[PDB]
């Protein structure tokens, strides 16, 4: 949906994949990452963040 | 004490008494 202010408005079909018997209990997850460029596409980005 | 699908490693505290047990070949039993 081209509305690009938040989330959004509808009723989503939502169905599994994946399943892995891993076997322990868990308390705490994330997401961490790393945002190294330079060439990229954009003319000169030079992005001091 | 402890519900299934866990593991443990270092056993601390549950002071108490001699720990480990063995199913030797000592099998008569």
């Amino acid at each position: 949906i081209n509305l690009v202010r938040d989330l959004p408005q509808g009723f989503s079909a939502l169905e599994p994949l994946v399943d892995l018997p891993i076997g322990i209990n868990i308390t705490r997850f994330q997401t961490l990452l790393a945002l190294h460029r330079s060439y990229l596409t954009p003319g000169d980005s030079s992005s001091g963040w | 004490n402890l519900k299934p699908f866990e593991r443990d490693i270092s056993t601390e505290i549950y002071n108490c008494y001699f720990p480990l047990q063995s199913y030797g070949f000592q099998p008569t039993v």
